[PDB]
């Protein structure tokens, strides 16, 4: 089962919350239920 | 092919460093220990 | 050893006595909700 509600009055700040932070960049797609935490650059070119 | 428990436990993981996941598993004569967590080893694992 | 779908499974067994000619099973006796990435081990 997949559960979803609102929650604008637990997680809004007038100045801005910048806690929660997603990922936009990998190298291959992921398997399913897996998780990785790295934090390498991700490498467009040749120079590191 | 064992006698006098020489073998121990066993590493998992990709690359076995301080950066990315690992599991160990010990058994250390009391109870089986796994744990999964991040973990550093050096070049030459052994116990006493 | 064996590890599919994020769960990593474990079957032993052990017996007293080159590998012997003979037959026995195993029996499971680990499952954990792990689901990491493996390639190697020590
Ligand atoms: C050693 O054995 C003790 C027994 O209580 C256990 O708590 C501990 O985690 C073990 N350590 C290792 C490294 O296996
Ligand atoms: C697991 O790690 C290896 C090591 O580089 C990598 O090649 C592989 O793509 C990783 N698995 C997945 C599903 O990305």
């Amino acid at each position: 089962c997949v559960i979803a509600w609102n929650s604008n009055k637990l997680d809004s700040k007038v100045s801005g919350n910048y806690n929660y932070l997603y990922r936009l960049f990998r190298k291959s797609n992921l398997k399913p239920f897996e998780r990785d935490i790295s934090t390498e650059i991700y490498q467009a070119g040749n120079k590191p | 092919i064992e006698k006098s428990n020489i073998i121990r436990g066993w590493i998992f993981g990709t690359t076995l460093d301080s950066k990315t996941q690992s599991l160990l598993i010990v058994n250390n004569a009391t109870n089986v220990v796994i744990k999964v967590c991040e973990f550093q080893f050096c070049n030459d694992p052994f116990l006493d | 050893f064996k590890n599919i779908d994020g769960y990593f499974k474990i079957y032993s067994k052990h017996t007293p006595i080159d590998l012997p000619q003979g037959f026995s099973a195993l029996e499971p006796l680990v499952d954990l909700p792990i689901g990491i990435n493996i390639t190697r081990f020590q």
